[PDB]
């Protein structure tokens, strides 16, 4: 170590030559494959590449959808990987006219296993969902291929266009007159305790607060009702032991700015969402209020 | 068009536009390096004898993947190839048939034009599903050679200097199956299978946007080929053009190189097997293939 | 959609084409992805706008 | 008393205006000075046509 060695400032990443056009400079050799560029080496944003049937990707073929790993209580799949507009046809939260539209749309054999497996067990729906992240590819066929961000910004090989995140409008949630500048965005399933069976509600909430009991004490002033249902199943039903009123889990963060209403077109049949133009995405895990 | 005689009913000029499509075909084959190659790649630690040996190590690593993977490159490109090419191609009795029929209709066919074609196809099919092990009679499988060559239709472009022999009597196709299947053919038919040098184009052919096909494309998302040349014509007033925008894309150096070739009733086709290409790769050759019977 | 008009006015290379069947037959019977078809002297291509 | 222009304008196409509306049914009026300036890098037109 010396002076100049403390002085000097660190080599740029972009022009240091890369390794190939190192060993190709070095034994002075030609090769076919261009090489002075090498693609993806200044994304940030950390991706994995998932497999799912043909029948499960249906709008999931446009980027920005957020991507679900759920557990079919099976060896032979496993797990399946679904999407959020999936989960509206389960969710009580969803319209009826939506409901029919976008049960529709998934009229195929893997979405109706992925429906039964879901309905069939006797477990709470989030022990049975891993949140992955949002999506930016597909390639298609009968087992098509899709890419994941699991960290990072949504954008195509050249950053060249960034993509949104996007929320059907039936699950979007606000609980602030005027947005802070910077907004975190969270995933919530609530249960009703009615009688027969737990009829789960499913909502992505936009929201400034980070805090997690400033946040919670809000939500449980936001579903008094359902905190009512759990503890009145308490009591009228014994030997039936209740977990939960709902689950929080924290994906992402983005600017109030960024935030839109759009339309998603498939077989040219139009679903309304919002839209998160230039989300990031952050994952936490499902973290349970009573 | 024909001039009739009186009381038939006279033919309307009539003129016909159809067009083609491209379709895309990318390949893909991925290659590793290890963290330990990459660190001694670009590192020296006091400079002594092993760890100059360690460097020289990463660097042929790094060389060996380099040229495994152009080789590879090169191998996907003639599969994928081969690959249209089969996707495209109907089998015999098809073309066979279609080749009988050409004269029977002027139009869409009839319920009975069809249904004589639906006999030819179910004839043809039972009579030559596997050709060499019910016959090997030398006669006979120069004829059905001679007849797949003549059913295929001519190519709308023809370079005439390339892909010709000392020999120059020009070549018109190319013959390609299995190793096995083309020594049997070549020991049956040897009195007209020959040895032949053929000048074939040594490199790619080059395609370059022009600055209007630059304009155009940013402006309305599409480029047309040789545009200046159009715009010469169409205001010179020739209504032809005397070359297509591919086919004057193509190479100009050519060079030589050796294979063998068949005669075939005035027509000189190539004799290819591709067994260099599967040689020890993981890939199937897509000329061996199975067959379902009921 | 196709533009038939543009290739009807803009110079064309001469080729000798070869079609196996009849060129109706092949045109009825789908061969095509892309056709047009019309009788006489259609005046589609003299307005140029 | 004022100077007053003494005859009308004349727009008249270009060879590469009559192959574009041809085409495209699309005509970008100076054309050749788009094409010259893009090339060389300028940003600049001198001016409208």
């Amino acid at each position: 170590m010396d002076a100049r060695a403390v002085a000097k400032r660190p080599r740029d990443p972009a022009d240091e030559d890369n390794e190939l056009v190192t060993a190709l400079k070095a034994k002075r050799e030609v090769n076919t494959i261009s090489v002075r560029y090498l693609y993806h080496a200044d994304h940030q944003a950390l991706t994995a590449r998932f497999f799912v049937p043909e029948g499960l990707v249906e709008f999931e073929a446009q980027p920005g959808a957020l991507l679900i790993r759920m557990e079919t209580g099976c060896d032979s799949p496993r797990h399946l990987y679904i999407s959020l507009y999936l989960l509206g046809i389960r969710a009580s939260n969803v319209s009826a006219s939506t409901r029919c539209l976008l049960e529709s749309v998934y009229t195929a054999s893997a979405a109706r296993a992925a429906l039964q497996w879901l309905d069939l067990g006797p477990h709470l729906l989030h022990r049975r969902l891993e949140t992955l992240g949002c999506v930016k590819t597909v390639s298609l066929g009968i087992t098509s291929l899709l890419t994941c961000v699991m960290r990072g910004y949504l954008y195509n090989t050249l950053k060249t266009e960034v993509f949104a995140l996007m929320i059907p409008k039936d699950m979007y949630l606000t609980w602030e007159e005027t947005r802070g500048r910077l907004q975190y965005v969270y995933l919530i399933i609530v249960y009703d305790y009615d009688g027969p069976e737990t009829r789960p509600g499913i909502y992505v909430l936009t929201s400034s607060i980070a805090h997690w009991q400033t946040l919670v004490d809000v939500a449980r002033g936001k579903f008094a009702r359902e905190r009512c249902s759990f503890v009145n199943r308490r009591i009228t039903r014994p030997r039936q032991i209740p977990l939960c009123t709902g689950v929080i889990q924290k994906l992402g963060w983005c600017l109030a700015d960024d935030i839109h209403t759009s339309f998603l077109v498939h077989k040219e049949l139009k679903l309304s969402v919002v839209r998160l133009d230039n989300f990031s995405v952050e994952l936490g895990d499902f973290r349970e209020f009573v | 068009r024909v001039a009739s005689g009186a009381g038939l009913p006279t033919s309307r000029q009539t003129t016909i536009m159809v067009t083609k499509y491209s379709e895309k075909s990318p390949i893909t084959i991925p290659f590793e390096l290890s963290a330990a190659c990459l660190t001694y790649l670009r590192e020296t630690f006091e400079g002594t004898i092993l760890d100059k040996i360690l460097n020289v190590e990463a660097m042929h690593t790094v060389l060996r993947a380099l040229k495994n993977t152009a080789d590879a490159m090169e191998r996907g490109l003639i599969h994928s190839f081969l690959q249209t090419l089969l996707r495209k191609a109907p089998p015999y009795f098809v073309v066979q048939t279609l080749v009988e029929n050409a004269t029977l209709a002027r139009q869409a066919l009839n319920r009975i034009q069809r249904s004589n074609i639906l006999q030819s196809f179910k004839a043809k099919m039972l009579a030559t599903l596997f050709l060499l092990n019910r016959t090997r009679d030398r006669d006979y499988v120069l004829k059905f050679l001679t007849r797949l060559a003549e059913a295929a239709t001519d190519s709308i472009l023809d370079n005439p200097t390339t892909y010709t022999t000392s020999s120059g009597a020009k070549i018109s196709g190319v013959m390609v199956s299995t190793a096995n299947v083309m020594q049997i053919i070549m020991s049956l038919l040897s009195s007209h299978i020959t040895k032949e040098t053929v000048s074939a184009p040594a490199t790619y052919g080059n395609f370059v946007l022009s600055p209007e096909n630059a304009v155009t494309a940013i402006s309305y998302h599409s480029i047309l080929a040789d545009f200046n040349s159009y715009k010469a014509h169409l205001t010179s007033g020739q209504p032809h053009l005397p070359n297509d925008s591919l086919s004057q894309a193509g190479a100009h150096s050519l060079t030589p190189l050796s294979m063998d070739v068949i005669r075939l009733g005035e027509k000189t086709v190539i004799m290819e097997n591709l067994r260099r290409v599967y040689k020890n790769t993981d890939t199937k050759d897509p000329l061996e293939r199975n067959v379902d019977l009921t | 959609m196709e533009n038939w008009s543009a290739l009807e006015l803009l110079p064309k290379v001469g080729i000798p084409t070869d079609f196996l069947t009849h060129v109706k037959t092949s045109a009825g019977e789908e061969m095509f992805e892309a056709l047009r078809i019309y009788y006489g002297d259609d005046p589609e291509r003299y307005n140029i706008h």
